[PDB]
């Protein structure tokens, strides 16, 4: 399946295999930045036409860039 | 991956909005455009004493009822002075979430 | 267990199900759900004392440990055990679709 | 479903695995001595099927819980009533540590890690059968024993080399002495009862395995290991399988399916932890914790009411903590 | 995966596996297990932000609700996912027993 970076997987060295999408979210806090790169499977994509998890999630107060890409090892921006 | 947009899918309907700077579509159904390239467009015809509103996703690079949107990338819907023979034809193009649901004249 | 009937009938101070109503729009921000427009998600809260519907051996051990040393803060927490599906309706263009989001309704809770 | 003893042809085989040592001792007094001494007094097993072939017995080493790497010389006096081939599966052991293997005539040393073979040795010596005489031999050439052990016929032996300070400064043989740092793991057959309803399906298979006792004398949760493999050969198989596991007590099932591909569904009343190897090869569904009914017929009709029919076979095992299932091609 | 490898080498605050060594007899009143005198149990601790290993749709929905409902006091609690067994040297009368004790050490903590 697809090849995405899992910023929390060490055994496979930051490489998670998914049949859904690569998920990269950058959170901008007042003193730190957190990048949650993870694999999202097909059944977790609901609705498939426009999943809410991968749907845009830009809220007020926090400059969060939710971002799902489709290529292999693309979830890095 | 750019995903579809959130436009109302109301088709043929009857509304009582006119002579207003802005008004709401009164539609009850916010829908996900079936294809990522579609945009929200609302058509407003005022025939005699009958006013009909129809609002659905539109494929900008294609004519719906033989017309072209000049501002298909706009975020908010603005009704422009469309011309038809003896028909107060109006159409707006917006490219945000549920933007066709709010209508500004 | 700490099921719906028990937790919503008799007031308890330990882990249990607490009332919760979530509307897809005013709180979650979802703008694309047709019917229903709300549901009782429910959730589990309430501290876990020792010997309260043990989850696993590690939870039992931590409960006893805290009983003998509550100051450690290494105790089982309030965690859902059973979940049930939810059915919604969504409009894909002019052709509406009804889909069921599984594991949405919690029926009970356990200490872990 | 006629309840009959489980034979060789049954698709489910249950086993019981335990760690036991006949006798032994230990001592921390070898701190002053230059080398540690460890003795494995093997004994002929109760099985009468060993006539011609010489059994191969392995060895597993680990630094004790208080040590990360063990480097002191490790002398293994391996008395063997019959010829045996010895494998040395080391772990966390520094190179260059001499491993002298005083073995009887006809016995040798074999390395799965041959790096220590340059320092390993194979000595042929006459050693007494008795443990007491055998211990006397070690002091007469080494002056102390870091640890002593007596074990029966087996195939593996777990040793955690290291001098635990809890133990004594002197060694005395006691049949009731046992410790984690020196253990021998054994496996034994476990008879079971059940029935076979349908033959081996090429698309979907369902077997019932009922466990009563995990062979636990305690009052907590233990592990039961499910082993799934092809009937014969090393050829991977593609199949769908649903397993109905029933545990009377609190157990934590462990799934180890080897050389299997496809889909797997496990429905059981007790928590399950899946082996890493089995997870990758097969799309094992996440089990739902459902209180299954009681009785063979109830479970059969229960599943038949959930669409998982026909059920391949039914099994019932009173006591075990290791289950095996073989898939027919 | 949130296990020992990443949690221990990082100063993580969220859900993860944290160190825990428990002396049996001293800290549990367990004289029935003679060896080991103690073992590393580990435990699950930390808050659960949005999208941190949430197992189910219910967990994600509760996390989203708490994110958009800061004071709702309904967020997932850190819980152990996979645990490994511990080997014990039990004493039954006069005969020591070597029993493989399960769910004794936590090696994966999730937000559920």
């Amino acid at each position: 399946a697809l090849q995405c970076f899992c910023h929390l997987c060490t055994k496979d060295n930051f490489t998670c295999v998914t049949d859904g999408l690569c998920f990269v979210s950058v959170t901008e806090t007042t003193d730190k930045v957190i990048h949650n790169s993870m694999c999202i499977a097909e059944i977790d994509l609901i609705p498939r036409d426009r999943p809410f998890v991968c749907a845009p999630s830009s809220k007020t107060g926090s400059v969060t860039t939710t971002y799902c890409c489709n290529q292999d090892h693309c979830n890095k921006i | 991956v750019k995903f579809p947009q959130l436009c109302k899918f109301c088709d043929v309907r009857f509304s009582t909005c006119d002579n207003q700077k802005s008004c709401m579509s009164n539609c009850s159904i916010t829908s996900i455009c079936e294809k990522p390239q579609e945009v929200c467009v609302a058509v407003w015809r005022k025939n005699d004493e009958n006013i009909t509103l129809e609002t659905v996703c539109h494929d900008p690079k294609l004519p719906y009822h033989d017309f072209i949107l000049e501002d298909a990338a706009s975020p908010k819907c603005i009704m422009k002075e469309k011309k038809k023979p003896g028909e107060t034809f109006f159409m707006c193009s917006c490219s945000s979430d549920e933007c066709n649901d709010n209508i500004i004249f | 267990a700490l099921d719906t009937n028990y937790c919503f009938r008799n007031l308890e101070e330990n882990c249990c199900v607490r009332p919760l109503y979530i509307d897809f729009r005013q709180d979650l921000g979802w703008k694309w759900v047709h019917e229903p427009k709300g549901y009782y998600a429910n959730f589990c809260s309430g501290p876990c004392p020792y010997l309260r519907s043990a989850d696993t051996t590690h939870s039992t051990v931590l409960g006893l440990y805290n009983t003998l040393n509550p100051e450690a803060s290494a105790s089982p927490c309030c965690v859902p055990q059973d979940l049930e599906p939810l059915t919604i309706l969504y409009y894909v263009g002019r052709t509406p679709k009804v889909e069921q989001l599984s594991n949405m309704v919690v029926k009970s809770c356990k200490c872990s | 479903c006629e309840l009959l003893p489980v034979g060789v042809g049954h698709p489910v085989q249950a086993m019981l695995k335990s760690f036991t040592a006949l006798s032994g001792c230990a001592s921390r007094g070898t701190t002053s001595h230059p080398q540690e001494v460890h003795i494995i007094n093997l004994r002929k097993g109760s099985a009468q099927g060993a006539r011609e072939k010489t059994a191969e017995v392995a060895l597993h080493l680990r630094p004790i819980q208080s040590l990360h790497v063990h480097q002191k010389p490790l002398v293994f006096i391996l008395n063997s009533p019959q010829p045996i081939l010895w494998k040395v599966r080391t772990e966390k052991l520094a190179p260059g540590v001499k491993r002298i293997f005083h073995v009887v005539e006809g016995s040798e040393v074999h390395f799965e890690v041959g790096n220590f073979s340059k320092s390993g040795e194979v000595k042929v010596e006459t050693l007494p059968h008795g443990n007491e005489h055998l211990l006397n031999w070690a002091h007469h050439r080494y002056t102390a024993v870091t640890s002593f052990s007596e074990l029966r016929m087996a195939h593996d032996i777990y040793i955690k080399v290291g001098e635990d300070p809890v133990f004594s400064e002197t060694c005395k043989i006691d049949n009731k002495f046992l410790s984690l740092n020196y253990l021998a793991s054994y496996i034994e057959p476990q008879p079971s009862t059940g029935c076979v309803l349908s033959g081996p399906d090429h698309e979907q298979e369902v077997h019932i395995i009922e466990l009563q006792a995990p062979n636990s004398s305690s009052a907590f949760q233990v592990d039961v290991i499910v082993d799934l493999r092809p009937l014969d050969g090393d050829i991977p198989l593609h199949r769908d399988v649903v397993l109905l596991l029933k545990g009377e007590k609190s157990v934590n099932w462990v799934i180890k399916a080897h050389k299997v591909m496809g889909k797997l569904e496990i429905m059981t009343s007790d928590t399950v932890s899946l082996s890493e190897d089995t997870e990758r090869l097969m799309q094992v569904s996440k089990t739902v914790k459902q209180k299954l009914p009681a009785g063979s017929q109830a479970l059969i009709q229960w599943a038949e009411e959930n669409g998982f029919n026909p059920v391949t076979s039914y099994t019932n095992t009173p006591v075990a903590n290791h289950f095996n299932l073989r898939l027919r091609e």
